[PDB]
């Protein structure tokens, strides 16, 4: 219906079709990602002797994924009571710091692998190729920062929001405002994906310029450049595109009528629970499917 | 402790150079050169500019180091491992040696030489050079001599089109490991350039390689 | 070879220069020690190999500055206040440390200059009769046993002959210098110490320091005259 | 080549007129000498752990 | 047809040889040593890792003082190791780096080493005038530098690839005595404690030894199936062990002229790098390339420990005079220091 939050006219829905739906979809991610990126982390630390530059930041990268993986059970508990978060006001501002900050975390920490590869075949004499490891580990501290940086208002902003006989905690409302974390969700896709479209399109082209692609071993590392690119794709469009028409409707009609948007909302945070299956996959594709 | 102190820090100060000398041995590529001696391995030396004798080039920023142990005269086999892990290696092959010989002809000797190589326990992803060199002789030979003296077995017209090609995949059949390491092969005039942009090339392509099984796509 | 400085000024600040010569001057340590007009030697600074560690005497730990420029193989001190009490001929050391190296083993020429805890090593004995042909010890003693847990005595004998600089005789209390003649020997329990020499010879005459490389505040023992 | 054949044999000739001993009378030499210095081999008998100088 | 009957004469003459090899083999070392306590599980611990060699690592000499090592590596670097503080007393860089052994004086003040380029070359650690330099070139070798060991002060015997092994003056850089007879190229060789006679195992499957005085070959000793890679004299000087590539080991006898027991075992494949024996010779250490240094017990031709710490062909071996560890080099760029 509608709900008065912080100074704007924002619309809240509690459909029921979401208990039914994302407790069972964030359960299959939780336990797949909890097998893949924790297996994974092992791996790193006590199955690898030798690290490089391109694997730490593949460490990075399994590091955001893995915290993200742990914060399902929280979303999970919300669902199932419809919207009614009964943790308490500080755990509620700490999550949604620990899912919009992982989220770059995973997302920063592979344009940065799919750029690292960039320069290891279209530029294989560049100087990037030979960074130290501390080198690596300084970036990624940088980089962390960043993602840390971004999201850090997130925790100031009060959001043990009642609603009605339910407590509800939520970063994504329909409502007629501009705010930093909409536009945080768009930038988290659009961005990266002219990086890592161009990258993985520059790689293919210059294995194929020269005639390295005859090779087995190396053709089977030109399908994981594809895969890569469209993982991304399949699990981050349609929570962009859905929320685009959200601002779009808001635009066009306004907030006088909090009906028009029943269906969005409800698909919207049915595509939300796909940019975790990025995050469960990623063990599988950038770990897993390695010759090393 | 004072002169244990003073020790120590000598050591550290021994430490550095050894990291600082082993960055500048990491940006040059090594090479290793083969061939029969009269192969015109000199021709291709010169091209790019007892014991073991290093030759020193530069190509596009880049540093090769290319060893030559045609002076050695002893078994192969105890010392070669020694260039395990050069980017590439050289084979010089005279394709104007096909008739003469050493008995049996010098183009078998190479062939055999070049089996030996390429099948080493020691260079099983190593590119191979091939450098098929006295291309203006060989033109020239073919009009008096026919190729049936090196190859009973060609059944082909003396022209220098077909009969180098066949030389070519004579050499390049050698390679029992074809899927897991590449030959290059070109046809080298004894007077001429550009070949020490091949070498660039086929270097390059062991670089990409090697760049990617570090990201561990490859 | 090594040598260099100046010699006159009154209260105020000079710099002192070394020009080493020969010798891969890059990885030696330098030091600074100096010599009163009549009394024994006194070290002042040091410079580790490489610009690393440096120390100076507790007498002249803020006016005094120890540099080295590799290139060029000069050495340098500059004195910035300088008093009538550190009036001396101030000698250039070099020593290099490894294993079993020889610290202290040559000496500057040295230059005069004019304005007009610690461990003590002793030297009780000052003159000798200076009888040639017989064999003349010579003790010493120190306040503390600089015995360290690594097995060596830092115990070091120099000789000062009359009118030149100092020459080192044995290193650790008992190892040889280059260059010595067999009769002088060294012998030592952490704690008092002997040099002996077998038949001395006219060109033995002069003043025998002892010094100590325990602890870095290292001090001589006013010598023994012969 | 028959100067090289003539010398191979000549060198054969001074190796077969060495003296030798019975395997029993060289064998006893070695297990002789291991037994009289079993005392003195760090690696075959574990030295104190204080008189070790790489330990400590 | 005198070859024909220089030929026949020479096999009769080494039957002659085989038959009276045959009188003297009154027994087994085996059986001799049936009676002897077994020496039981030996286990060694690595003491000490030596880092900063940037490249594989074939050679590596002990001084006479239990406490410094030289070691050789493909880098281009000589480096002088203090194994008790792990301090890194010299960095000698080689002209050449197919550097392929290394050599400590007993004296100490020098070090010599030698690869592909075909030359010994002698440093002077012991200069006034600061740093380590060369002091002399030994050329006059056809083939690659195998093995070198300084006999004294100032002579220093060589092997090499062209079958030959070549006794020097290091002040005058001549070879005094030229040693031949092998058919392939000498891989090793071993100074005896008396520093009198040395023996020498090549590509030919056979040891040879020799005597420096005179200059010729005394007896040749056969039964290895490939190439002779290592070869070491036992601490009483009357016996040697050899280390082959059909990874197999054996123990021959200067007087009795003949093999004593060999060591090998149906697990191992991989051919042996290098060898050494213990201060008391009681143990034989042996380099393998399957990554693994094994301790035999050198009586009961018995497996006692192994030393597996590298991750890579261990090429180099050592123990001290003093006896008190074992340094062992490899293909990995580390020297670890055992017991
Ligand atoms: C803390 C639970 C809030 C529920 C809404 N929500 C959010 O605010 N941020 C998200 O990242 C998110 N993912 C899914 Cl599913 N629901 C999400
Ligand atoms: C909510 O809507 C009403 C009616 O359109 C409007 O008057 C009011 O200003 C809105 N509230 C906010 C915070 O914009």
């Amino acid at each position: 219906h509608f709900l008065e939050i912080d100074k704007k006219n924002c619309c809240v829905f509690r459909d029921d079709f979401i208990v039914k739906v994302l407790p069972p979809v964030l359960g299959l991610e939780f336990i797949f990602g909890l097998l893949g990126n924790g297996l994974a982390l092992w791996i790193f630390c006590f199955h690898l002797k030798s690290w490089k530059s391109s694997r730490i930041f593949l460490f990075n990268l399994a590091v955001a994924d893995f915290l993200l993986i742990i914060c399902l059970p929280f979303l999970m508990d919300n669902y199932v009571r419809r919207w009614d978060w009964k943790f308490g006001d500080i755990p509620c501002r700490l999550m949604l710091f620990m899912l919009a900050m992982n989220r770059q975390g995973s997302i920063i920490f592979l344009t940065v692998v799919a750029v690292d590869r960039y320069f290891r075949v279209v530029h294989p004499h560049h100087a990037l190729n030979k960074i130290s490891n501390r080198t690596a580990a300084i970036i990624s501290c940088l980089l962390w920062g960043i993602t840390i940086g971004l999201t850090v208002h997130l925790l100031k902003k009060k959001m043990p929001i009642q609603n009605g006989g339910a407590n509800l905690c939520s970063s994504f409302s329909i409502c007629h405002t501009f705010q930093w974390h909409e536009a945080m969700f768009l930038l988290e896709f659009f961005l990266p994906l002219g990086i890592i479209l161009f990258c993985s399109a520059r790689i293919i082209w210059s294995l194929r310029q020269r005639q390295m692609d005859r090779h087995a071993k190396i053709k089977r590392a030109i399908t994981f450049i594809m895969v890569v690119a469209i993982v991304f794709v399949i699990c981050f469009l349609p929570s962009v595109v859905v929320r685009i028409r959200i601002f779009w409707l808001l635009h066009t009609s306004g907030t006088q009528n909090c009906e028009v948007y029943r269906s969005v909302d409800l698909a919207f945070f049915i595509t939300l629970s796909f940019t975790y299956m990025n995050s469960m996959l990623d063990p599988v594709v950038y770990y897993f499917s390695s010759p090393s | 402790s004072a002169e244990d102190k003073a020790a120590v820090e000598r050591s550290k100060m021994i430490d550095r150079n050894l990291r600082e000398d082993g960055e500048k041995a990491a940006r040059e590529v090594k090479l290793l050169l083969l061939g029969a001696g009269e192969s015109g391995k000199s021709t291709i030396v010169k091209q790019m500019k007892t014991g073991i004798v290093e030759t020193h080039f530069t190509f596009k920023d880049l540093h090769f180091k290319m060893f030559d142990v045609g002076a050695q005269r002893s078994e192969r086999k105890k010392w070669i491992h020694c260039f395990e892990g050069v980017a590439a290696i050289i084979f010089c092959v005279a394709l104007s040696d096909y008739d003469l010989v050493l008995e049996m002809n010098r183009m078998h000797e190479s062939m055999k030489l070049f089996d030996s190589i390429c099948n080493n326990k020691w260079f099983t992803d190593t590119s191979i050079i091939l450098f098929l060199n006295k291309k203006d002789l060989f033109e020239e030979k073919i009009k008096k001599s026919p190729l049936t003296i090196c190859y009973q077995e060609y059944a082909g017209s003396n022209t220098y089109e077909e009969a180098a090609a066949y030389i070519q995949c004579q050499f390049e059949d050698l390679n029992k490991r074809k899927d897991t390491k590449e030959i290059y092969t070109h046809f080298t005039c004894s007077t001429d350039t550009k070949n020490v942009q091949f070498v660039f090339d086929a270097v390059t392509d062991v670089i990409i390689k090697n760049n990617l099984k570090d990201c561990g796509l490859f | 070879v090594e040598s260099g400085g100046g010699l006159v000024q009154p209260g105020g600040s000079r710099k002192l220069s070394c020009s080493a010569s020969g010798f891969a001057f890059s990885s030696f340590g330098m030091h600074w020690v100096r010599q009163a007009p009549e009394k024994g030697l006194e070290w002042v600074a040091y410079i580790s190999s490489g610009s690393g560690t440096i120390y100076y005497a507790d007498t002249v730990k803020g006016r005094f500055t120890i540099s080295r420029d590799d290139p060029k193989n000069t050495l340098f001190l500059q004195m910035t206040s300088l008093r009538s009490e550190d009036t001396a001929m101030y000698y250039c050391v070099r020593s290099i440390y490894y294993y079993g190296s020889s610290p202290f083993d040559f000496w500057g020429q040295g230059t005069t200059l004019t304005v007009s805890s610690d461990i003590v090593m002793t030297q009780a004995t000052s003159s000798v009769p200076v009888t040639p042909g017989e064999s003349v010890s010579i003790s010493c003693r120190s306040s503390k046993s600089l015995l360290h847990s690594n097995g060596n005595t830092y115990l070091y004998w120099f000789l000062q002959r009359p009118g030149q600089s100092p020459q080192l005789l044995i290193y650790r209390m008992s190892n040889l210098a280059s260059g010595v003649p067999d009769r002088f020997s060294g012998s030592g329990s952490g704690t008092a110490f002997t040099l002996t020499i077998s038949r001395l010879e006219a060109e033995d005459v002069g003043v025998y320091y002892c010094m100590q490389h325990l602890e870095y505040p290292l001090t001589f023992g006013a010598g023994t005259k012969l | 080549s028959i100067a090289q054949a003539r010398k191979l044999v000549e060198q054969l000739k001074m190796e077969a007129n060495i003296d030798r001993i019975k395997v029993s009378k060289a064998a006893a030499d070695l297990m002789a000498y291991c037994e009289a210095h079993a005392k003195e081999d760090p690696l075959l008998t574990p030295v104190p752990a204080s008189e070790n100088p790489f330990r400590e | 047809s005198e070859l024909d009957q220089l030929r026949q004469e020479a096999e009769q003459l080494k039957n002659q040889i085989r038959d009276a090899r045959k009188a003297c083999a009154d027994a087994t070392l085996s059986q001799i040593t049936n009676n002897i306590d077994p020496v039981g599980r030996i286990q060694m611990r690595t003491r000490r890792t030596l880092r900063g060699h940037l490249a594989k690592i074939y050679a590596m000499h002990w001084g006479t003082d239990s406490r410094l090592l030289v070691s050789a590596s493909q880098d281009g670097k000589l480096i002088i190791w203090d194994s008790y503080t792990t301090n890194k007393v010299h960095a000698i860089p080689l002209r050449s780096s197919w550097v392929m052994t290394c050599a400590y004086a007993p004296s100490g003040n020098y070090v010599a080493c030698g690869g592909l380029d075909n030359i010994c070359s002698i440093y002077n650690l012991k200069t006034r005038e600061g740093n380590v330099r060369v002091s002399r070139e030994l050329a006059g070798h056809t083939g690659y530098l195998s093995c070198c060991r300084f006999l004294d002060d100032n002579q220093i015997v060589t092997s090499s690839g062209d079958t030959t092994c070549a006794l020097w003056d290091i002040e005058t850089g001549q070879q005094t005595t030229t040693f031949t007879g092998h058919t392939g190229d000498v891989m090793s060789l071993s100074l005896a404690p008396d520093t009198r006679l040395f023996v020498s195992g090549a590509c030919d499957a056979s040891a040879k030894l020799w005597d420096v005085r005179e200059g010729m070959c005394r007896q040749t000793f056969t039964g290895h199936e490939s190439d002779i890679n290592a070869i070491c004299f036992f601490p009483n000087g009357n016996a040697f062990a050899t280390g082959s590539d059909d990874a197999t080991c054996r123990l021959f006898d200067l007087r009795a002229d003949q093999e004593l027991m060999t060591y090998s075992h149906d697990n191992i494949i991989c051919g042996i790098t290098s060898v050494s024996f213990s201060k008391s010779g009681r143990l034989l250490l042996a380099g393998y390339d399957d990554f693994n240094c094994n301790v035999w017990d050198a009586l009961k031709a018995d497996r006692a420990g192994v030393l597996a710490g590298h991750d890579n062909r261990v090429s180099c071996l050592g123990v001290t005079d003093d006896g008190m560890a074992v340094a062992t080099g490899s293909w990995d760029s580390f020297l670890k220091i055992w017991n």
